[PDB]
């Protein structure tokens, strides 16, 4: 739960760092979509 | 037309915000702790040798 | 000075690995150079590693093989290694040991020096005061190199960093021509290049390219193929630095030393340590790697009262693209600044693949300025960086926001992105751009927008440069 | 049947010779009595442990994880006692087993065992957690000689493509399960529901057998095709149309 189940190793360090980077990119991309959606919400409610 | 778009876009925003929040407050800390544990274990193993 | 006849021994108490142990040696000293002669007549050099009473140990350079116990001569020199430095070495090509390899003659030595060098007094350091041009527009415009700055170049296996190094070599120089070319003709600039831990194809490519550029009259070259003895790997840098020192502070020149593949240096040093039976340090690399890289990097800068300087551009590869690997970590700590190359950009077929977003500098603020350059540099750099960062993150935004919701200014940012990657960064192997051309292209790229968006430029220079 | 029992309370050191006696007897029965024999060695983890103990006793220069550096050589001496011989008729068919410390594939023992021998069966724990027996994950199971041990006359013209396609469908189904864990049904489509249904019925019908369920190979290919029929013939890529024109429709 608090730790992804895998045997520790160097290769594992590479894969987990990659998975963290993927999660970060996903978070940024979602933030951009949320920005567009709230822009649409505001412009709809504008007038 | 405007009102229809508004009512659907509301739940659209809600689901997107839920997804980003769940991503930013669940998985990232978990992975970071796992990496901390991994670095510690690698250090242990080298020092024994 | 020395006038005593040399000794020689036929004593071999044993051999093991790359070492040879003997004894009954009279008053041995550490770091004494030793020759050897085998039964079959081959000659090999070496150095003294251990000394204890009348016992001695010598690490044979060329590699130990077929050394008999009773039929083996071992002459002693009684002096530490000394380099025959000389100004005339320019235009030559050498191997790791310093033996010439271009069918030329042995160097008629002008002076002998200590290979290790001596520490330079911090009291007599002089801060850098002026920039240089490397021939790369991406590097000069965005990231200045002062006289005496120590800027590494991080790369990885599979990238064309060697081609970038050759390009830098065949185009490096000065920009004193701001005022007049007549006063610019007084040129006192040279380059010393130390290829080490290099495979054969790249060695030949370097030799051919350096010979093709036609400016070999001011280039010293040192080669150490990966075949040659591993210990010669960690003696090539010392020879190169001693030569650079002698040229800089005894000829008042402006030398630019470029080191290649410091990872191979680290590996060779590791092997020497492990052969020397010492306890391992962190990650299997020895503990005093920091001190060793310090004594290699710290030989540069400027000296008060001497008209000359030494600039260092080491190169190295990051295993597994890992930025926290010890070699790049220590190299970053000791040195000032850093330049990156990024896999993706090379993978976009962009040459040179120079990723400016994580590339920094430490002395850019003081390397450039009025007089030594134009007055329109720092603001231009800030504006280019800001525009490019906006453009890239904005492309990331449009990736999901959709191109239809974009403003027209957004299309201008995308236009800036594409043109910046099409012209400013891409130069081609032989397009020798100067600093002034680079700033011209920078202003042209900035012209896309109005001065109102260009909010990092002062209005005073806007009234002058923007409407061109 | 011939046995060599070595209980856990017996002296530890005699483990290093126990398999050697069995293999010597196996060689004799193979090449002096011309009889086909099957060898089974069990709990090689204990064998590695005994090697570790004898080595640590001698204070030798050690290797990874405490094991001697020369484990690979010894395991090579033990496993390569198998095969057939020109001018003879008997054969050695060896099937060892071993336990996995903490279910880590990258542990040195299983690594070297994969490197010397010819693959894996990989009794998986999670399948056992769902009361599946034999709990074997087909995905990591490897068998190099299977490629040429099949074909017309030997087993049938219709063996290979069934296997390769079923492997591909299993891999894609597990990929779909992972992507579902990432997101869920909202972004998926009909085909993902089909692949998950395929995974369910494949773990229901193919893997699970029972303690005495004796199947026949032709019946096994029949079951493989019954599973393959869940999809259209068009979506399949590995299987050429040639086999589908003869065995798909039903």
């Amino acid at each position: 739960k608090d730790r992804i189940e895998i045997f520790p190793s160097r290769m594992a360090q590479t894969i987990m760092k990659a998975r963290l980077k993927g999660a970060q990119t996903g978070r940024n991309l979602l933030k951009k979509k949320s920005d567009a959606l709230t822009l649409r919400f505001r412009q709809i409610l504008k007038k | 037309s405007l009102q229809t778009s508004f009512v659907t876009l509301d739940e659209a925003i809600k689901i997107t915000n839920r997804r980003v929040n769940a991503i930013e407050h669940v998985i990232i800390p978990r992975i970071e702790r796992t990496l901390a544990y991994i670095i510690t274990e690698l250090d242990e193993r080298e020092r024994e040798e | 000075y020395l006038s005593q006849p040399r000794l020689t021994y036929k004593t071999v108490s044993g051999v093991n690995g790359p070492l040879v142990i003997l004894d009954h040696v009279k008053f041995p000293r550490y770091a004494e150079i030793v020759h050897l002669t085998l039964p079959d007549g081959t000659k090999r050099s070496g150095q003294v590693l251990e000394v204890s009473g009348s016992k001695a140990v010598v690490q044979v350079f060329e590699g130990t093989s077929g050394i008999d116990a009773k039929k083996t001569s071992c002459e002693f020199t009684g002096d530490i290694l000394r380099t025959p430095v000389s100004e005339d070495m320019l235009g030559r090509v050498f191997n790791g040991s310093g033996k010439p390899i271009d069918r030329g003659p042995v160097v008629l030595a002008e002076d002998f020096l200590d290979i290790m060098g001596q520490p330079i007094n911090p009291q007599c350091r002089i801060y850098p005061e002026e920039m240089i041009q490397t021939g790369i527009s991406a590097i000069d415009g965005m990231n200045s190199i002062a006289r005496g700055q120590k800027i590494p170049i991080f790369s990885a296996a599979g990238l064309p960093h060697n081609e970038i190094a050759a390009q830098i070599c065949r185009q490096a120089g000065l920009v004193k021509k701001s005022k007049d070319v007549v006063d610019y003709s007084e040129e006192n600039f040279a380059i010393v290049f130390a290829a080490m831990g290099v495979n054969m194809e790249t060695a030949r490519f370097f030799k051919s390219d350096f010979e093709e550029n036609g400016s070999m009259d001011n280039v010293c070259l040192f080669l150490n193929l990966a075949n040659d003895p591993t210990i010669e790997r960690i003696i090539t840098p010392r020879l190169a630095l001693t030569t650079a020192e002698f040229l800089a502070y005894q000829c008042e020149k402006h030398v630019l030393v470029i080191l290649t593949d410091m990872s191979s240096y680290a590996e060779a040093l590791r092997e020497v340590s492990a052969a020397r039976e010492e306890v391992p340090g962190r990650r299997g690399f020895p503990g005093y790697m920091y001190t060793d890289l310090a004594t290699i990097y710290e030989r540069a800068g400027r000296v008060e009262g001497r008209n000359g300087s030494i600039t260092q551009i080491p190169i190295l590869t990051m295993p597994n693209d890992d930025i926290t690997h010890p070699i790049p970590d220590l190299t970053g700590y000791i040195t000032e600044g850093q330049i990156y190359v990024d896999r993706q950009l090379h993978n976009r077929q962009i040459y040179p693949p120079i990723n400016v977003l994580p590339s920094l500098s430490r002395l850019m603020k003081s390397a450039i300025g009025e007089g030594m350059t134009r007055k329109d540099h720092a603001d231009v750099s800030n504006q280019l960086y800001a525009c490019y960062a906006i453009g890239k993150d904005v492309q990331a935004m449009k990736a999901v926001v959709g191109e239809e919701a974009l403003t027209s200014d957004d299309l201008l940012y995308l236009e800036f992105l594409q043109k910046f990657e099409k012209n400013f960064i891409t130069q081609g192997p032989y397009e020798n751009r100067t600093v002034y051309e680079t700033l011209d292209i920078g202003w042209q790229l900035l012209r896309i927008f109005p001065k109102e968006m260009l909010k990092r430029i002062p209005q005073s220079t806007l009234s002058e440069f923007y409407p061109r």
